[PDB]
């Protein structure tokens, strides 16, 4: 429902959205459990698992003092399979729609996959989307020698593809997506800073002047990295500059992003100089 | 009120990131509090060399690369000279009963050290597999380091870490020198047949703090703190035995033949190390510190 | 449904309340959004909010140690939005039944509102309770010189009103409110200690033998103010000889109020001498 | 519904599990309010509120620090008091199909006990098992003189009647409760090492490969009191050995159980020499 | 072990009641929780003058009400002649350079200073508006500070805090004397048509603690303790600045004309108000400290 | 740093079970967590006396058992003595005023006590009433501890906990000696007709810690430490107290008739105890200290 999905979304309190959510994934999941076939479901739930593990596993731990790292890693291996969890069944919805399809996406051989991506359409983006950003915010939080390479691979084949289909998909949250994988990996990992700088060009475009998160993008996973506090500094202002109540949608993940940048300032002395 | 500022040149989620959290975190309620680290990258600051010029920030891990920038009276590389220390228990006897003779040249550039560690044991990687070392030789092999390898008579490219595959695909490198961990999470095990698994020498690291920083620290604190950069170094030598075998299995399931050299080839590779030795001490003294040398093979 | 709300309000364990309810007054929520104009169900959902911020939000951050009184203002913030939310809810019933009242009622014009007021009835009386207790417990978190006067007057008005519409309303629960009011503000802001101890002689007329709060009331916004120990300690004792098991209803109001009449009497150096 | 309680337990995510179950256990329980002759249903609240106890009450107060003790304490307290709501919601399931089986059973006549024990049938096995087992938790989280001697009696003999009509019943579990139960009382108080045993050879003939209880009852119940570190050492190597993605059923609790072996690992210690 | 009780004149919501925990809780971690800070309520114990015979209770908060009614050596009500300290930078300046000598009157009563701080400044708000100080002087304005303030020729007349509106309403009061938050938050505000934003004086507090429990604490804490309380003087005095804007906007914009002083002005009645000094040092003394006086006047 | 281990003779859901972390936990954060304890049950170690050989176990919580068992010269089962320590105020003053003759003993074994406290008033629970002590002395009351009332004239039968009810329902027992929490959270109660409530003697324990590891322990601490252990001593000694009548008004309810004997019964008592005092004296000296036994009744 829209009215439902709306208590939750335009809420300004975090905890009543953290303590309400969990029983509300339960039921989408058994739902889903019932209808495997049901692709709206499959999608549906995936989503609420990957921005659960966003906004209440991860970001939290986040947040933690860093002697409580011990409790913070734990959290973020909660947190990684959540989102694995959240990617496998968005992907199930692909996998309803194009038998095989996971078969293909993940063997490893570059031309099965991408003839399987060939074959998507507009229909199937938000579904790219959600998997491709699944498996990346997975990859964040594995520890290093985890990871598949060719697992992360076809997730960012994904998020190619649905840039391919539809470039200026839900405001360009694409492109965030991308330009924080794109600045976190090294030119040998499909990563580098050129296309990171790129793919940002490519989110401001299509980027709403309400959103908070590209500013934040901007901050940290592109001044940070090349040591601009400047452009770091300015970048979270502006982020700070938005207010809340006069955003048309998405209040609380307004409210969130506030959090992260507020913080950020808070701390620039630990990521400059 | 004391916090430290440490530029760091550990990996993004490796057992260092942990372990020197886990060390800072351990200081940090030694000292009740009073102490701790921050760490910053080295990628971010400029890297290793430009790190240096900041010692602002007071503190570092590095590598060779950096750890012989500041203390070119560095022994140092000497460690890294091949099958010199051949396995992770030899290079624990040395970085402990031998501490003070690694140590003194950096109080030399004005540091103490906090810790010594590894971060990994080379291994060639290659497309085609070889009878002895002298065949690896002439192989086309591509990797500060290096340039002692050349030496001995490794023919050596020296490349970026993109250009790798393209290079493989290519046939203009037979392979690669490199660490486990690399070749696995890079999919790079991919464009190889052959790992070798019996160890050369390890990649040491490398954690030095200012003299004056390390003032503010009071005189009560220092032994208990020290005792725990030592408990960290050995937490990870063994973790990273670990991840080692694993790292080969996960290669080795991947396709990819294992070389292991029988205890014959080793003291054959020993003995063709030893000669190049003497080549090196001529054509530069400054990177092998000999009485270092000596007083390892000494120790086993 | 009434054996629904049963489960609650006769509930003896407090963690087991705070984790289930937070959804419930989602849902709620959602529903009224659905229906605007059901003014059962907006005065549902605001009476809801504010129980809820009483209980679990403001109530368990009073516990907290006076180090954590960060952790605690952030509570006492967190509450106090939950309050004007839930206090809002209800008086968009008010709003239903009689258009423009909202704003006449916070016009600043006293005659203005007196006039809307005049036109309510027996049947409003519970509504007024709730918007009128809803924004004095914001108030009372409310920092110094963030409230509006006449926000707060208009508030006491709505309960004076009930007052007179239906003095003996849910056990005298009016006058509770209406106590802690007077008690608290000065004789420049429309209390004092006569108004309060007068509000107080009504309430004991109305109130039940089985309901502590009384008692705590009397102690903590009369005894204390007035340095009385004696009564402090001995009204403390009243609250805590009822027995919770031999309560007709709200057995989980009598606990968490006996939970705090424990706590005043641990205290009772910190309030007195 | 089969696939709802599968999203819990077959789930991986404790702390998931704990946020969603308190409204879940709610709401079964407004319904049986409203039906209370309902036998599945009374039986079904019942196993709930014991179960969350032990998972998600008394076992996390276990892995408190020694000093939170106090905190340990209110928590025992809580599980206390849930083992018993629980199994006076199970034991009103016998009463709607034996009207007086309560008075009798809790009369504290033998004959009275037993003649009433004896009217019951593989029926009513399950109903037995959850009683008996509710009342043996509570107990043995009850402060010392605070228990009734009849009670706990009456509950060990509905679980040795469970045993007898049905022995291999759900693998084996009313062996389990029984074994810690013998295990943990004086050959003075109807328990016993000898009696103890028994009971866990029994429970060694039904029980599954895939369970890890088993193991780790036998090493905390037997090896500890009896200064066997060998044994302790072995049988949580034994339950540590399982692989919960290979378990048919119920990996929720395979995955709480080997927490619980791990720290029994940790903690080896402090129970041996 | 140790706990003390402070009395504390800080009212409900405010910023002071607010800081004075912030210090509490800085102090406790600071002695490791070994001493804290109780706060008590000066209206609950029967208002400012019995709290001072309860020094039971060791230490207070207190306005010069009480800060003088303990030391009449005190110079104090020295620091709220009219436009001697006309701004809060230069409050800070005479609270910092010159602490021994607003402290010493106190050891002299026994108490050691904790720290200083402002309550507010003084402004006047009134149905009418003025050219001069001297017609200004002519209108009847409400509000110990007072009796002086009708010595320099100020028509007052001495009112509680109630009766304010109803003699407005009535005409029998032009207007009052008071601080910024108090006319915004009561809404008296709304019976008034100007407030003057050009600061007069400040209102002084005020924390005190018990010669005797400043001893319990142990000789090692006092210092970062001290340096605690001057921290919170600070944030105060920049958060108090805030709130007054804040509290002038919202009076603006609720319709009342904010009334600014020309430097022209300032300096106009600053030599009308220093003529009044030496008529009040001729009709009481002890409420002027005339070393300290002239001391500030030096300092700026 | 120090963990300490205490084999602990303490009941699973006990006050003492619980008052032996409430003191672990107020010592652990006395020594800002340096020391702590750790409890192991005595019963798992194979008994009372198994624990003393293993002082890898330093500190222990002891019954008269092993209290006795390594201190022969041992005064201790002197404070049994019947109707010697008649009520709970007056054991305070005995375990306070006399705690370095209770003590000494024990360093003669090489032990310092952490404090001393009370298990429970031994009560008489009988099938049949009695006029006198002499009658009651009569009947067969089953049950270290025994053997000197034996002496006294108590015909007295040595029985496991089990047999007790087979024992009873058999006719072979009028009934057994006891402690209220015993006879009613055993459910034993049901097989008695009386309870004596006069109370007789204390049972007394009982911890100790070995003087080596109690020399880990920084002489700073000791001092609190030992008075945190006090405070338990006194704790238990007011919930014993409430924990008895609790015990004794449930009985009393479940139809068990309570014996009280009136002062005049209670001399008549004491006097006939006296006489026996002589009498073991002589039938064991070790079981008596004569001093400390003197030295108690001077005491009151």
């Amino acid at each position: 429902d829209a009215d439902f999905t709306r208590v939750f979304t335009e809420e300004d309190d975090l905890d009543l959205v953290a303590q309400s959510l969990p029983l509300v994934l339960k039921v989408y999941e058994a739902l889903h459990l019932q209808n495997p076939a049901h692709r709206g479901l499959s999608l549906a739930v995936g989503r609420l698992y990957i921005m659960y593990a966003n906004a209440f596993v991860q970001t939290p731990a986040q947040y933690l003092p860093e002697d409580e790292f011990e409790a913070q890693n734990e959290a973020y291996s909660r947190a990684r399979k959540l989102y694995l969890r959240g990617a496998r069944y968005a992907l199930s919805s692909l996998e309803t729609a194009y038998p095989g399809f996971t078969r293909e996406v993940f063997s490893g051989d570059e031309q099965r996959l991408h003839k399987v991506l060939s074959r998507c359409t507009r229909v199937d983006v938000g579904t790219l989307y959600w998997v491709g950003t699944g498996y990346v915010a997975a990859f964040a939080l594995t520890p290093l020698g985890s990871a598949l390479p060719d697992t992360v691979h076809a997730a960012v084949m994904m998020l190619e593809r649905a840039c391919d289909l539809w470039p200026s998909y839900q405001e360009g949250a694409v492109w965030n997506v991308l330009t924080k994988f794109y600045a976190a990996a090294p030119e040998s990992f499909g990563g580098g800073m050129e296309k990171a700088h790129t793919a940002f060009e490519h989110l401001t475009r299509y980027c709403s002047a309400h959103d908070p998160d590209h500013h934040i993008t901007y901050a940290d996973a592109l001044c940070i990295p090349l040591n601009n506090r400047a452009g770091f500094d300015e970048a979270l202002d502006r982020a700070l500059a938005i207010d809340p109540e006069s955003v048309p949608h998405n209040k609380l993940l307004v409210i969130l992003s506030q959090k992260r940048a507020r913080w950020l300032k808070a701390h620039v002395q630990d990521f400059f100089l | 009120k004391v916090v430290l500022k440490i530029a760091s040149i550990a990996p993004a989620r490796s057992i260092w990131e942990t372990e020197l959290k886990k060390l800072s975190a351990e200081w940090s309620e030694i000292t009740g509090g009073l102490v701790s680290m921050k760490f910053y990258d080295m990628s971010s600051l400029g890297g290793e060399r430009e790190g240096i010029r900041k010692l602002p920030l007071d503190g570092a891990v590095f590598s060779c690369l950096g750890l012989s920038e500041l203390a070119p009276d560095s022994g140092i590389y000497t460690l890294s000279v091949p099958f010199l220390i051949q396995n992770e228990k030899d290079l624990e006897r040395v970085l402990h009963e031998l501490r003070e003779d690694l140590d003194r040249p950096f109080r030399a550039a004005g540091f103490r050290v906090i810790t010594w560690t590894n971060a990994g044991w080379l291994s060639f990687y290659t497309r085609a597999p070889y009878a002895s070392l002298g065949q690896l030789k002439k192989q086309t092999i591509a990797l500060v380091l290096g340039t002692c390898f050349r030496i001995c008579g490794f023919d050596i490219k020296d490349a970026p870490n993109v250009r790798l595959a393209p290079l493989l695909k290519a046939g203009s490198i037979d392979g690669f020198l490199s660490v486990h961990l690399f070749t696995w999470a890079t999919g790079f095990y991919r464009y190889i047949s052959y790992a070798l698994d019996t160890k050369i020498c390890p990649a040491v690291i490398g954690m030095l703090i200012s003299d004056g920083s390390w003032a503010r620290i009071p005189s009560r604190y220092h032994d208990a703190m020290l005792q725990a950069a030592t408990r960290v170094r050995q937490r990870l030598a063994n973790n990273l035995e670990t991840l080692d075998r694993e790292c080969s299995n996960n290669i080795q399931k991947a396709g990819v033949s294992i070389v292991h050299l029988t205890p014959q080839e080793i003291q054959e590779w020993r003995t063709e190390f030893a000669a190049d030795v003497k080549r090196i001490q001529a054509r530069l003294p400054g990177m092998l510190n000999m009485t270092l040398y000596e007083k390892i093979k000494h120790l086993l």
